[PDB]
RNA sequence: GCGGUAAUUCCAGCUCCAAUAGCGUAUAUUAAAGUUGUUGCAGUUAAAAAGCUCGUAGUUGAACUUUGGGCCCGGUUGGCCGGUCGGAUUUCCAACGGGGCCUUUCCUUCUGGCUAACCUUGAGUCCUUGUGGCUCUUGGCGAACCAGGACUUUUACUUUGAAAAAAUUAGAGUGUUCAAAGCAGGCGUAUUGCUCGAAUAUAUUAGCAUGGAAUAAUAGAAUAGGACG
RNA sequence: GGAUAGUGGCCUACCAUGGUUUCAACGGGUAACGGGGAAUAAGGGUUCGAUUCCGGAGAGGGAGCCUGAGAAACGGCUACCACAUCCAAGGAAGGCAGCAGGCGCGCAAAUUACCCAAUCCUAAUUCAGGGAGGUAGUGACAAUAAAUAACGAUACAGGGCCC
């Protein structure tokens, strides 16, 4: 019984059956078609330098209400316009137009966080510093 | 290109990092024997795990084959010469019952305190790292020396090191010249 | 255990053994607890909960008024509430040795029975 | 890749040279010579790892250039000279005579002999063949070809050849029950007898070896090398006498001999 | 302390076999004043550029640079 | 999930916790993951038995063909052993196969090469009276080993051996002052030198020699064109 | 038969239609150099290996060829294509995926340093030369050894329980 062919010669049947049931794992097809180097906004990178176009009011999901103060950036290498979160308090006002910020992933591989809807990314630096340092006032920004 | 100098890490971090039991037990270890960072404890338990790994997978071999005989008697020889293993426990089962503090007992950190010399484990620590401790004729400044059998005889001070006579040092000298100028003339 | 006995007696107060885990790491309220609450439960009687004299409270009033602050400023100085500070002035309060220790470490005023009013 | 390697890095030389991993990239890369670069050892690692008569390649070059080192009797100034199996590296200065014979472990060690037996090296023959003007000739494993043999010699027979005469002396006809010196694989450097001999015609014929201490093994036949008669070898042998103790009794001999 | 030492018979043969930097360490040879290696390779390049004997060229280029 | 008026989650301070000359972050593979499952999943209803049969590949497939050694042991029939009023046993004891131990352990055979040792005698010498004792073969003994043959069903399987570059890895020796490391070093009689070392394991399918003949297929001799001679 | 170093459809004439494949051929992808190995590890495994060693392959793209034992060599030449330099505007020489260095590209990665002394190599050769290689600087990639204080002397408080 049990389904599988338990035969002492049945290994090609066994291995083909395994190889073709692997794709239903979310990650085997995701590497092996090549989907990061095809159509995720980054090319397998973790951070990308981008250019600020817009400041966006993304309003949070259902058990919350807040306007989240995100930013709408464009990549350098690839041209994608993409939302990005500007993290902790008051650091929207540290960013103006076209500020060449640095984008990271967000904590769940490439899905959203909590109650910003649809966003994948975040900013960590603006034009070559940081945001932690700027927020704790331990670094002052150069002026271009 | 000259070959890579091979190197390795010397410990394993624990797998569930916030367990109250592991915290309090390792805290009694560290605050008992004056251990600086838990890199020390995890290195000790790593050495214990390596010998425990070889002991399990060597004990699985049959009696009277020269691999088990050879590596077994040499392993017990090493533990005897370090001193964590008793003189009559020499069997491949008693080696796996070792706890961590049995390996902490043979640290020269502890051996200075056990032989006297300090009035504290912590004073032993500051004395070893300020280099007044010479095993025979070699100074150490390593608290985690993992001391051996015969040289526990030879734990004492140095031919330098003002505790071991021979030209007292800095603050004593400055106070000597200070009292000489302030009270002599 | 003779050698560490001498070591821990050479350190602060300790006991004849000192290896057992005291508990509640930021429960800073365990000054008065472990002997008195297990008295008042076991009593099955009525006990007298009393604060000492309002001279301590007027010492607080004099020291605060001399240091040019208010009650609320003193509460946000000692990380407690205005109500507990205000009752500690006006003598309708109950004691807490821990809070009295913060009042002394912020003011430098003896709040201790016989002697009142100097940073020791 | 366009032609012959002249470099050879460390971690690629044989292990019987026992070179440290560091203090260079490179390893002293034998020239062409009589003996293969797996089975030979250059004079530079011989002199500075195994005899300690120099610390520098500068020094080894001057030492050889002073024309004392008569490797098989002839003065050699070449640092990259592949000194290999059964080699009679002699001097005049220290008046010593080294013969490259192995260890029990498989390592070209030191074997200090007298002037007698510094005047003959042995050699396995590896093809005997007929050449110009009807002249037969016989090969060795340093490549010493010799014309006009004893026709009693066949292949896989060994020969005692002196230093300078050539002039084939006492050979040994190969058969069963003879002392041989197995010089390859894991049986490299052990000594035994020719208890049995087998022909797997077409590929890699073999020979059973029994040593003195009752340890049968079975070697291939390009690793065999006849050293002579039963209890009578034509040269001298190192410590251990090619016997390969077990590791536990090896440790036991080391520990017992350690101290008085 | 541990170092490694050499003693010699026949000091002439000693300085024969001796590394010359140690001879400079011992005052037995002059600390050689040679050019920096960049300067030496550059002069070497000029040397391999000038074919001939050099002054055969210097004469005619001085002749032509005169007028 | 907190945050919509007294926020144990925001911003600060106070205090603490942990890792500590390091801590956090992003992303990716690994463990967690018996959530890829051969070991090792699940399909009535949670996702999931093709509508149903046929059927080529693949995968799988009932039963059956005898066993050279002995020492010890126990188990069954049994006989001289029958005492007990047809059962009642011990063991001097065969074997009936069975469990360990050292080995019988082998390749089946000619073509003779060649015989180790003879059934001995070719007679008596050395020496205790002499089958003590050799120098020796004319009537015997081939496997102790060689190569021209024929034994020849082929494998899949498993045991053993040689290969399984150096580093790596597991690990043996060693106080690099501990150590990460390295392949060193250690002892004197330190004044004209002695010496151990630098192992071993592992690596796989694929080959290549080797034993094992259970398992699993495969050839025979039927319309005897059979082997024996 | 020629070619070749030499076998060979390697090529040519002639003569046959063969050879492979559902036990996956042929064609497509790849963020494919391979192997030694690395990580994680109960066991069975899964992913990775541009990279300190072996084997390969390439010198901007592509072919051809002298020299030579050995190169389809590019720190050699010739041709084209792509890219760019200096001129007196006639022309000439080009190759960093050697070593540093610069630009661009990027989340993204060092001195236009000293030297044959080590380890190796080359030659007519102990000697000359070696941006092979070694030596410092940058360097929180990693990995180890592990300073930030030790020994005292001190005091004030509560609050249980015996009185």
């Amino acid at each position: 019984g049990k389904g599988k062919p338990r035969g002492l010669n049945s290994a090609r049947k066994l291995r083909v059956h395994r190889r073709n049931n692997r794709w239903a794992e979310n990650n085997y097809k995701k590497r092996l078609l090549g989907t990061a180097f095809k159509s995720s906004p980054f090319g397998g990178s973790s951070h990308a330098k981008g250019i600020v176009l817009e400041k966006l009011g993304i309003e949070s999901k259902q058990p919350n209400s807040a306007i989240r103060k995100c930013v709408r950036v464009q990549l350098i290498k690839n041209g994608k316009k993409v939302t990005a979160f500007v993290p902790n308090d008051g650091c929207l006002n540290f960013v103006d137009e076209n500020d060449e910020v640095l984008l990271a992933g967000f904590g769940r591989k490439g899905k959203a966080k909590g109650d910003i809807p649809g966003v994948r990314f975040k900013v960590v630096k603006v034009s070559g510093v940081s945001l932690l340092a700027l927020w704790k006032e331990k670094k002052e920004k150069p002026r271009s | 290109p000259r070959a890579p100098r091979t190197y390795s890490k010397t410990y394993s971090t624990p797998k569930r990092p916030y367990e109250s039991s592991r915290l309090d037990a390792e805290l009694k270890l560290a605050g008992e024997f004056g251990l600086k960072n838990k890199k020390e404890i995890y290195r000790i338990s790593f050495q214990l795990s390596k010998i425990r790994r070889a002991a399990r997978d060597l004990l699985t071999r049959d009696e009277k084959d020269p691999k088990r005989l050879f590596e077994g008697n040499a392993l017990i020889r090493r533990l005897v010469r370090v001193g964590v293993l008793s003189e009559d426990k020499k069997k491949l089962d008693y080696v796996l019952a070792l706890k961590v503090e049995d390996f902490l007992e043979r640290r020269l950190q502890t051996q200075v305190y056990k032989l006297g010399l300090a009035k504290s484990v912590h004073h032993a620590r500051v004395l070893i790292t300020q280099r007044h401790i010479a095993v025979g004729k070699q100074i150490v400044n390593i608290p985690s020396f993992m001391v051996r059998l015969d040289s526990e005889k030879h734990i004492d001070f140095a031919p330098t090191s003002p505790f071991g006579g021979a030209r007292p040092g800095r603050v004593a000298r400055r106070n000597a010249a200070r009292k000489a100028e302030a009270s002599g003339e | 255990a003779r050698s560490q006995g001498q070591i821990n007696a050479a350190r602060r107060q300790g006991l004849v053994v000192s290896v057992d885990k005291k508990y509640g790491s930021t429960n800073t309220r365990g000054d008065n607890e472990g002997q008195r609450l297990t008295k008042v439960d076991r009593e099955t009687d009525i006990v007298k909960p009393k604060k000492l004299d309002p001279n301590v409270g007027r010492a607080i009033s004099r020291a605060r008024t001399d240091k040019k602050m208010s009650q609320k400023d003193l509460a946000t100085k000692i990380n407690e509430k205005p109500t507990v500070v205000n009752d500690y002035e006006a003598a309708r309060a109950i004691p807490n040795q821990q809070v009295l220790s913060k009042l002394e470490r912020a003011l430098g005023v003896k709040l201790r029975g016989n002697n009142i009013g100097s940073p020791l | 890749a366009r032609g012959p390697k002249k470099h050879l890095k460390r971690l690629a030389a044989p292990h019987h040279w026992l070179l440290d991993k560091l203090s260079g990239c490179y390893a002293p890369r034998p020239s062409a010579g009589p003996h293969k670069l797996r089975e030979s050892l250059p004079l530079i690692v011989f002199l500075r790892n195994r005899l300690k008569y120099a610390l520098n390649g500068r020094e080894v070059k001057a030492i050889l250039m002073q024309r004392h080192v008569k490797v098989d009797g002839k003065v050699r100034t070449d640092t990259t000279y592949p000194a290999g199996f059964m080699d009679v590296i002699t001097l005049d200065a220290t008046n010593e005579n080294f013969r490259l014979v192995y260890d029990v472990k498989g390592r070209f060690a030191v074997h200090r002999i007298t002037d007698e037996e510094a005047s003959y090296k042995l050699g396995k023959v590896k093809k005997v063949q007929l050449g110009k003007k009807g002249v037969p000739y016989v090969v060795t494993h340093d490549g010493r070809t010799i014309r006009y043999p004893d026709p009693n010699i066949k292949v896989n027979d060994t020969v005692k050849i002196d230093l300078a005469s050539g002039k084939i002396t006492d050979f040994i006809k190969f058969d069963a029950g003879k002392l041989v010196y197995v010089t390859g694989g894991r049986n490299l450097g052990r000594i035994g007898t020719i208890v049995h001999k087998e022909r797997h015609d077409g590929g890699f014929d073999l020979v059973h070896i029994k040593d003195s201490l009752d340890n049968t093994f079975v070697t291939r036949l390009n690793n065999v090398f006849v050293i002579g008669e039963q209890g009578k070898p034509y040269i001298s042998l190192p410590k251990g006498k090619g016997i390969k103790l077990s590791i536990a009794e090896e440790r036991d001999r080391r520990r017992a001999q350690q101290g008085l | 302390s541990v170092g490694f030492g050499l003693v010699y018979n026949s000091v002439a043969e000693a300085k024969k076999f001796e590394p010359t930097y140690r001879l400079v360490r011992y005052g037995l040879a002059e600390k050689v004043e040679k050019a920096s290696r960049q300067q030496r390779k550059q002069k070497k390049n000029r040397d391999k550029k000038i074919f001939g004997t050099g002054k055969r060229l210097a004469k005619k280029v001085a002749r032509r640079n005169a007028d």
